RNA sequence: ACAGGUUUGGUCCUGGCCUUUCUAUUAAUUCUUAAUAAAAUUACACAUGCAAGUAUCCGCGCCCCGGUGAGAAUGCCCU
RNA sequence: CACGGGAAACAGCAGUGAUAAAAAUUAAGCCAUGAACGAAAGUUUGACUAAGUUAUAUUAAUUAGAGUUGGUAAAUCUCG
């Protein structure tokens, strides 16, 4: 069983930053990197570009990134798998209900 | 007839594992067959065995 | 450092202090330095005789036998060893160097007894 | 029968007879020292701390194994005698392979003689301590077991370090270990220092070598001189387990068994000198009609 | 040492090797011994061989 | 980051070049295999053959 | 290191011994907490606390957190398979919410001993090189046998010039 | 004094000079600044002369340097971390920091000074000598009989039709020299 | 750094500079022998010798060892 | 980057001009090892081995000369 990507990508989740090219998502990845003088870890960003079939990614959602076996060109690495969190409208994971910061929208019962 | 040394690896193994068949450790030449070096080489490409 | 072809071998590299010689046996590559880098340390020897007069080698024979396994080639020396150890057959040239010294025992011993006369 | 000392009965007694002194146990040690930790603790975390340094010192007091005496080796592979010609030194070859055992190493040797034999249990020793150096070994033999150092030694009591010396440097089934060990339990029987090894883990050597050579004169006055019934009483339970059937054993056995009874008839049949176990009985009894 | 596009001595030119002398006994003894030698090395590198399809299939 | 641009264009050139010119000046072994019989010397190698084989 | 207000966790030593060791398969690790309530208490602690060290001993593991998105906290996993693990952390201490992720996405302390232990059968005692990867290295230091010359000038006779000396006259 | 050392660090001189305190007690050394250059001098005593101010050990010649007395050994290394002093740390002349160094380590050898020697466990954990490396094999079959372990460490005489096709091949640049191996070595 | 000297008629404070430690070249003054190691201004020009041969043809080899640090922020690490 | 062009290549071992504060022998062998061929003896190898030259660093003795002496910082007298 042989499909892969030589890039250490294999998943991430990132923002997204921008939709100006044709169905193919700019990805905002953010990783803790540890400062050796300090001991301390910070955001450190990095700009992805990720393929979109239904060209669905509006600009600041939260997209969980799926590496792509064959890259498709230099840059483009990537496949969005899903998108965790759109931006403006998000349901709870955990209680399946549509939710605006710590405002339930729709409550229990 | 297994080199000597081999042939007491072979022997103390066997004994450990918990086998005690004495039998000689034979070892067989059959494959080992060389063309003396006035035998000519075919030049022609690797044999790929698929 | 990449090079056009070449096997693995397992050899004698050649550390020292300058008349008091001591070898490594060694997994590397036939084109690559002498005492230079190798794939793996396999074992060591000891030229001069220590307290007790006893040349010292130290050899794993698993991995010796995992490369030979792999298709190494062995170098001359390697093969005195391996040989004088039983692990493989002596060499040809043991018995042959045997035979040139035994003659030429044999032919100083008359040459001994030529002078004495 | 199979007596032995890994067998429960003579290590629960050897434990037993033993005993744990915290403060030998776990001594100031010579060391790089560094600076003392300090902690406040409640009633029941300092039992707690108490139980876990014993915890701890027992795994100290872990006896090494006695091993009785090896037989030494001597076997030919092969022989070429056309290999005699050439007239060189001895070639040792050593196989190192980090999973195997170290009972189960080959240690090869090819002489002058051009024969092909195996190296012997002293050869094979400093040979696997050169390819595989371990902290405590000498590979050319200490001059410290030379019996003038030896001796100069044990004048200044020091036989914990010798016994220490010979277990880290030689090896449990070797021929010196049994002889500077049993020359240890020797200098300690003529001057009547059992108790130096008393916390020691060097103890099981002691009453081992001392129930077998069949003298435990200073060993149960010693032990009857510190007030201590239950340890003469456990090395005389001793002495009966590895000795079942003998005159003393079977009778003081069969007649009759506990402390007075069993201490004072293998007192009477065991011979070498019975005055000094009697008065020493006698010492302890009107000692314990003193006190009580 | 030298190299393909450098130029060959002065003395190396009118120098082809002269061989070392043939006797007959050592060197047919020699031919069989190593014919042998090479038997029995070949064998024991297509046991090694067995060995290293043990140890990684059976990995 | 790492990277680095820069083109080599008669690095395939002299590839091209090489090859045509190999096949096209390929010795034929008439001229190539012939040997000077008095001096045991090859006009094309310039490999004197060895001291047996006279 | 004086500033920050709990520095003792920029220490070195905070970061090896806090111990939760990740799986293979987990590649991604999202933290999703909230600001305001005391429901979201013992998970600002998480982060404020365990991160660190989850982190230092999973450098290849991206961790991200977001605030204030969901009314309640909670963990996301991604992992290598697909498979999105999620685990529901509210009223949950610190500790428990460490060792929760420890037993859902663990590695035996066996597994992790053994590992150590390839690893370090890796280093073999018996092999000679520099002082970096082994121990003894030309053997001028080994017992039995010869002294180097660079401390101990070896008699006359073993030396080249000497058997030079003597072949030529 | 001869070489025998107790007798001077019993002795009334002694007891009364250095007093019930150290050697090098009051020895000090004199330098460029506030840190001393990182080892110190060679030797302070060369030819027939004592340079300036002496180390402890030497400006009084009456102490020896053996590996016997335990006195005069014991105050150059340390009580309780039980490690030799750095010639810098007393002050002593490096030639007998040295000649210090192999007198204290003769001494620890001979049980003649005390060290710290630790509790490490037996070498094996498990020791069965029940393995065929340790007890005798089984001799081979080409043992029992003497024979040599292969075909070929005899020496056979070949064919003289094969010897005289090898010499057909050979003619001109052939040396043939008879091969019998005389079987026993020695000679003068 | 266990620190030392140095601003002012003087005292603190801030603050650079310098000394005390260790290493490498070259130079000036001196230098008895041996042993071990290391040997290097110069990608300036190069007199003379040598560093690739082997081998019954063919073929195999012929910057592989060895040299240097000119160039390039070059690259370490990891797929 | 070398198809081509200048032009005629030691950044192999020795050695030589120019230049620089910078100075090893135009030395001996393949006897050990590694490498190249070889069926194989074996052949070649300025890699290397053994030397040779150097206070450049350690060891050791046979070998005594240099700096300092107001302070920091070890140590001074009379003249000029
Ligand atoms: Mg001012
Ligand atoms: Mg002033
Ligand atoms: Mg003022
Ligand atoms: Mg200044
Ligand atoms: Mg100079
Ligand atoms: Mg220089
Ligand atoms: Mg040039
Ligand atoms: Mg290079
Ligand atoms: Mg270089
Ligand atoms: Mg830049
Ligand atoms: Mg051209
Ligand atoms: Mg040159
Ligand atoms: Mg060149
Ligand atoms: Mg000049
Ligand atoms: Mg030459
Ligand atoms: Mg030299
Ligand atoms: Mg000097
Ligand atoms: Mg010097
Ligand atoms: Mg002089
Ligand atoms: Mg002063
Ligand atoms: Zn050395
Ligand atoms: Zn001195």
């Amino acid at each position: 069983s042989i499909a892969r990507s030589s890039v250490h990508a294999k998943w991430v989740v990132g923002k997204v930053i921008g939709t100006a090219m044709q169905k193919t998502a700019k990805v905002r990845v953010t990783r803790l990197v540890l400062d050796p003088y300090l001991l301390k870890y910070f955001n450190k960003r990095k700009t992805y570009f990720a393929h979109d079939a239904l060209q669905q990614c509006t600009v600041g959602d939260i997209v969980l990134l799926k590496a792509l076996p064959v890259p498709r060109t230099k840059h483009v690495k990537h496949e969005l798998a899903e998108i965790i969190f759109k931006v403006g409208q998000v349901i709870d994971p955990v209680t399946g209900k549509p939710c605006a910061g710590t405002t339930y929208l729709e409550s229990p019962i | 007839p297994y080199p000597p040394l081999l042939r007491a690896m072979i022997l103390a193994q066997r004994q450990k594992y918990g086998d005690t068949s004495t039998e000689e450790p034979m070892l067989n030449l059959e494959r080992a067959r060389i063309d003396p070096w006035d035998y000519p080489a075919k030049l022609e490409a690797k044999t790929k065995t698929k | 450092r990449a090079y056009r072809g070449g096997h693995l071998t397992i050899r004698l590299a050649l550390g020292g202090c300058t008349n008091r010689p001591f070898y490594r046996i060694v997994a590397a590559h036939s084109k690559c330095p002498r005492d230079g880098r190798f794939v793996e340390q396999l074992g060591s020897y000891d030229p001069l005789p220590n307290s007790h007069g006893e040349k010292l080698v130290a050899l794993n024979f698993d991995r010796i036998r995992h490369w030979i396994g792999c298709g190494a080639h062995l170098s001359k020396p390697v093969e005195k060893l391996l040989g004088l150890s039983g692990f493989y057959p002596l060499h040809p040239m043991m018995i042959t160097n045997a035979e040139r010294l035994r003659r030429k025992r044999a032919r100083e011993v008359l040459l001994a007894s030529q002078k004495t006369d | 029968r199979k007596p032995t000392f890994m067998d429960e009965e003579v290590q629960n007694i050897l434990i037993k007879m033993t005993g744990l002194d915290l403060q030998k146990i776990f001594k100031p040690a010579l060391q790089e020292l560094k600076p003392p930790t300090y902690k406040l603790m409640t009633q029941a975390q300092l039992e707690e701390a108490t139980k876990q340094a014993v915890e701890a010192a027992k795994v100290r007091l872990k006896m090494p194994p006695v091993l009785e005496e090896r037989a030494p080796i001597n076997d030919v592979l092969a022989e070429d005698k056309i290999l005699e010609g050439t007239e060189t030194a001895k070639y040792v070859f050593t196989d190192i392979s980090y999973s195997i055992p170290h009972r189960e190493r080959f240690i090869v040797v090819r002489e002058p003689s051009g024969t092909l034999r195996k190296a012997s249990w002293e050869e094979r020793d400093r040979m696997i301590q050169v390819y595989f150096p371990r902290e405590g070994r000498r590979i050319l033999t200490p001059v410290i077991f030379k019996e003038e150092n030896l001796q100069t030694m044990y004048s200044q009591d020091q036989h914990v370090d010798v016994l220490n010396l010979c277990v880290a440097q030689f090896e449990p089934d070797s021929a010196e270990y049994i002889k500077i060990h049993h020359h240890t339990y020797e200098d300690i029987d003529k001057c009547g220092k059992y108790d130096l090894l008393r916390s020691t883990r060097h103890f099981g050597g002691m009453a081992w070598y001392f129930v077998n050579k069949k003298k435990i004169d200073g060993l149960l006055i010693d032990q009857i001189q510190r007030d201590l019934v239950s340890d003469a009483t456990s090395l005389v339970h001793l002495y009966h387990i590895l000795h079942p059937x003998x005159x003393x054993x079977x009778x003081x056995x069969x007649x009759x068994x506990x402390x007075x009874x069993x201490x004072x008839x293998x007192x009477x049949x065991x011979x070498x000198x019975x005055x000094x176990x009697x008065x020493x009985x006698x010492x302890x009894x009107x000692x314990x009609x003193x006190x009580x | 040492r030298k190299t393909r596009h450098d130029p060959p001595a002065k003395s190396k030119a009118g120098r082809v090797a002269t061989p070392p002398a043939v006797d007959p006994t050592e060197f047919f003894v020699l031919t069989e011994r190593y014919r042998q030698y090479r038997q029995t090395v070949r064998a024991l590198r297509l046991e090694f061989m067995s060995e290293v399809r043990k140890k990684l299939h059976e990995a | 980051a790492r990277k680095k641009v820069r083109p080599r264009l008669i690095a395939e050139l002299a590839r091209r070049v090489r090859a045509l010119r190999e096949q096209r000046e390929r010795p034929r072994d008439s001229q190539r295999y012939a040997l000077d019989y008095e001096t045991m010397m090859r006009p094309h190698s310039g490999n004197r053959l060895p001291m047996r084989a006279w | 290191p004086m500033k920050g207000r709990f520095p003792i966790r920029r220490t070195l030593q905070y970061l090896g011994q806090g111990d939760v060791v990740f799986k293979d398969s987990v590649k991604v690790m999202t933290v999703n907490y909230n600001t305001h309530g005391e429901l979201g208490e013992g998970a600002r602690k998480f982060v404020f606390f365990n991160i660190p060290q989850i982190q230092y001993k999973n450098p290849w593991v991206q961790i991200t957190m977001f605030k204030n998105m969901t009314p309640s906290p909670f963990l996301r996993f991604y992992l290598d398979s697909g498979e999105q693990v999620l685990v529901d952390v509210e009223s949950k201490s610190n500790k428990e919410i460490v060792e929760h992720i420890r037993k859902i996405l663990g590695k035996n302390e066996e597994t992790l001993e053994k590992e150590e232990q390839e690893k370090k059968q890796l280093s073999h005692p018996a092999h000679f090189g520099p002082r970096k990867y082994c121990l003894r290295e030309c053997m001028c230091e080994v017992e039995g046998q010869v002294p180097c010359p660079g401390l101990v000038p070896l008699p006359k006779e073993m030396t080249g010039k000497y058997k030079a000396a003597l072949k030529a006259t | 004094y001869k070489d025998e050392p107790w007798k001077y660090l019993d002795s009334e001189e002694y007891q009364n000079r250095y007093g019930s305190r150290p050697v090098w007690a009051d020895y000090r050394r004199n330098h460029k600044g506030g840190i001393p250059p990182q080892r110190t001098r060679k030797m302070c005593i060369r030819g027939n002369k004592v340079a300036g101010n002496p180390c402890p050990i030497c400006r009084d010649q009456k102490l020896h340097v053996d590996f016997r007395n335990v006195k005069l050994l014991e105050q150059f290394v340390c009580a309780h971390t039980g490690i030799i002093f750095h010639a810098p740390y007393t002050g002593v002349c490096m030639k007998q920091h040295k000649k210090l160094t192999q007198a204290i380590q003769k001494a620890r050898d001979h049980g003649l000074l005390r060290y710290h020697i630790p509790q490490v466990e037996p070498r094996d954990l498990d020791f069965s000598t029940t393995h065929g490396a340790v007890s005798s094999t089984p001799p081979a079959p080409t043992l029992v009989s003497g024979d040599p372990w292969y075909p070929w460490y005899s020496w056979k005489q070949p064919p003289e039709r094969e010897l005289s096709r090898l010499r057909r091949l050979y003619q001109g640049r052939l040396r043939e020299e008879s091969g019998p191996p005389p079987e026993l070595m020695p000679e003068v």
